[PDB]
């Protein structure tokens, strides 16, 4: 997989820039990245192709390229048409590809927001019942895009971990939640735990710990 | 052998250039050409090889007598945006016979659609940059290569 | 470019195994490199494998290696992707792309099908209610958050309300998430003053219909 940032947004008119992070064996060896526009719903849409180029019917106010293992893809003058998730693509080296995680480019209708972030616990009953999970819930945050992360005793955690898309609240903010299941005996094996959320570059991260 | 093992620039390995040093890789064959290529495929400067330089870039026959010299120059042929002026022959229709040389740039028809001199999704530009970056692992930074023949 | 025409929706039950169709539509599968991507609700774009329709080279992705099945009949111009013993996160949209290459489509696809939705769908699970507590060290003049973990359920919908809908300023419920076990898991949180942690009471009411379960848990102070 390839590495993106899962927010990218501007207001109409403004440029906005997506990067993509590869390594040496596809980014940095080839000039083969394809950059998809895509709508859940509908088919993926080729938008710049090689590294540079722009398929016929594709508008000129799209623009990539590649610099070592970071390629990347500029809007000029965004437009609400725009809006749309886009993957950065590689070939791979073996008759494979490499997709990104995909970013949300919004075409910002208010002002940026920060997420409100709040880190329960397992309950005692939950583990009477020999399991566990931690609940991370996430609000008032705008654009509606976000990366969770879950670390214990800085080490990252990546099984056991669900998280929502986000979904619009009533005030046109978004909310999502993340959730990470352990067993009793993982819970209390580690010193503390934290929730971790990244919007538009910027971190807030929650702790719990199993003695406090 | 000064004009060449101590010259500024090298040639890509697609046109490559041709013209006791004892005291990375000195293998002599049954007893020059000038070239960088990636120190991963140093091992396709070989008679009986195959692969992308062997086979598009520079060929070596079975019958070889000569010696093939390589060194790393990461710290000459590298920058850290990545140097796009080296490449090497990505696509190519046959492979070379022994010492033949390809410089040729016309576009590579992989599909059933003409290209007709333009390059498209499915029609590609033959030559493939390297981008060789000095914090590259050392199997992809690059070697430069003086065959003698 | 989306030009080809994949078959119906799917709906599959754990261990079963599936086939998509992707008919050529008016093309020729015999200049045709056929792609399969697929993505699972909540996530990106998921390269599954290739085929040659020209020569029948294939790959598949490491994740699906030995799981997946690609081929074509060139004779009726068919692409075809079977996927066996299906997984509740197999649950996806499949879409078949191709390209006119007698090799690699190195650039990737320029024709896309419309996609076939394949769900692994689960037996009804009635949910756990688990109180969220809240916090320890709540004070008189602050606010404090409180809520219902509604966990493992099956399937959609489940409503929560709070005191039997006396209580609905400063309630939050948070859509569910689908995990990967293909069950479904919801928190709602509501915001109350501190100060009645010790002389309110707080239920929240739970209801999922498709199991017949309903659930009352009060949410006692840590
Ligand atoms: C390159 O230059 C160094 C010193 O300038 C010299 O010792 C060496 O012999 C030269 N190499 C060749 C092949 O002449
Ligand atoms: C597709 O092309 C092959 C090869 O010429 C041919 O045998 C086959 O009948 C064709 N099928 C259709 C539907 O055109």
């Amino acid at each position: 997989a390839l590495t993106q940032p899962p927010s990218a947004s501007g207001s109409p008119g403004q440029s906005v820039t997506i990067s993509c992070t590869g390594t040496s064996s596809d980014l940095g060896a080839y000039h083969f990245v394809t950059w998809y526009q895509h709508y859940p719903g509908k088919a993926p849409k080729v938008m710049i192709y090689g590294v540079r180029k722009r398929p016929s019917g594709v508008p000129d106010r799209f623009s990539g390229s590649k610099s070592g293992n970071t390629a990347s893809l500029t809007v000029s003058g965004l437009q609400d048409e725009d809006e749309a998730d886009y993957y950065c693509s590689s070939y791979a080296g073996n008759n494979d590809f490499v997709f990104g995680g995909g970013t949300k480019l919004t075409v910002l209708g208010q002002p940026k927001a920060a997420p409100s972030v709040t880190l329960f616990p397992p309950s005692s009953e939950e583990l009477q019942a020999n399991k566990a999970t931690l609940v991370c819930l996430i609000s008032d945050f705008y654009p509606g895009a976000v990366t969770v992360a879950w670390k214990a005793d800085s080490s990252p955690v990546k099984a056991g971990v669900e998280t929502t898309t986000p979904s619009k609240q009533s005030n046109n903010k978004y909310a999502a939640s993340s959730y990470l299941s352990l067993t009793p005996e993982q819970w209390k094996s580690h010193r503390s735990y934290s929730c971790q959320v990244t919007h538009e570059g910027s971190t807030v991260e929650k702790t719990v710990a199993p003695t406090e | 052998f000064g004009e060449v093992f101590n010259a500024t620039r090298f040639a890509s390995v697609y046109a490559w250039n041709r013209k006791v040093l004892y005291n990375s890789t000195f293998k002599c064959y049954g007893v020059a050409d000038s070239f960088v290529i990636r120190g991963d495929e140093v091992r396709q400067i070989a008679p009986g090889q195959t692969g992308k330089i062997a086979d598009y870039n520079y060929k070596l026959p079975d019958d070889f007598t000569g010696c093939v010299i390589a060194w790393n120059s990461n710290n000459l042929d590298s920058k850290v945006g990545g140097n796009y002026n080296y490449l090497y022959r990505l696509f190519r229709k046959s492979n070379l016979k022994p010492f033949e040389r390809d410089i040729s740039t016309e576009i590579y028809q992989a599909g059933s659609t003409p290209c007709n001199g333009v390059e498209g999704f499915n029609c590609y530009f033959p030559l493939q940059s390297y981008g060789f970056q000095p914090t590259n692992g050392v199997g992809y930074q690059p070697y430069r290569v003086v065959v003698l023949s | 470019q989306v030009q080809l025409v994949q078959s119906e929706a799917e709906v599959k039950e754990p261990g079963a195994s599936v086939e998509v169709s992707c008919k050529a539509s008016g093309y020729n599968f015999t200049n045709f490199a056929i792609s399969w991507v697929r993505q699972a609700p909540g996530q990106g774009l998921e390269w599954m494998g290739w085929i040659s329709g020209y020569n029948g080279d294939t790959n598949s992705a490491q994740k699906f290696l030995g799981r997946v099945t690609m081929t074509t009949d060139t004779s009726t111009t068919t692409a075809y992707m079977e996927l066996r013993s299906l997984r509740s996160d197999d649950t996806a949209v499949y879409y078949c792309a191709g390209s006119d290459n007698y090799g690699f489509p190195y650039n990737g696809m320029d024709v896309w099908g419309q996609g076939t939705t394949v769900t692994v769908f689960n037996q009804i699970k009635p949910p756990s209610v688990f109180p969220l507590a809240p916090s320890s060290k709540s004070t008189s003049g602050g606010t404090a958050a409180l809520g219902c973990l509604v966990k493992d359920y099956f399937p959609e919908p489940v409503t929560v309300s709070w005191n039997s809908g006396a209580l609905t300023s400063g309630v939050h419920t948070f859509p569910a998430v689908l995990q990967s076990s293909g069950l479904y898991s919801l928190s709602s949180v509501v915001t109350v003053p501190s100060s009645s942690l010790g002389t309110q009471t707080y239920i929240c009411n739970v209801n999922h219909k498709p199991s017949n379960t309903k659930v009352d848990k009060k949410v006692e102070p840590k």
